[PDB]
């Protein structure tokens, strides 16, 4: 269960980086919009209280 | 987290993002308006400047 539970808990992230390739435009690009999208809502979460 | 993961997986990537025809009419109807309008203030600038 303790091996078990530690699987579970690393397979989410290790499933991209099992796959990584430094030449990868559509990575890049998906980070491009996760960043961007996370600083629009800590903005506006500071500023409006939303 | 994952929509734009799984847009890229689809099969055809060039053919994903094709123009429909009327983006095509509505881009050539813009153009025209354009030019008649800077061409139309052009001309009133000549009248008012003489």
């Amino acid at each position: 269960n303790k091996l078990q539970s530690q699987l579970l808990s690393i397979e989410k992230e290790v499933e991209e980086y099992k796959n990584f390739r430094p030449d990868d435009p559509a990575r890049k690009t998906k980070a491009l919009l996760q960043m961007v999208q996370q600083f629009a809502v800590d903005f506006e979460k500071r500023i409006e209280g939303s | 987290s994952e929509l734009l993961a799984n847009l890229y997986s689809c099969g055809d990537q060039n053919t994903l993002m094709e123009e429909s025809a009327e983006q095509a009419q509505r881009r050539d109807e813009m153009l025209r308006m354009y030019h008649a309008l800077k061409e139309a203030l052009s001309i009133i600038g000549n009248i008012n400047t003489t």
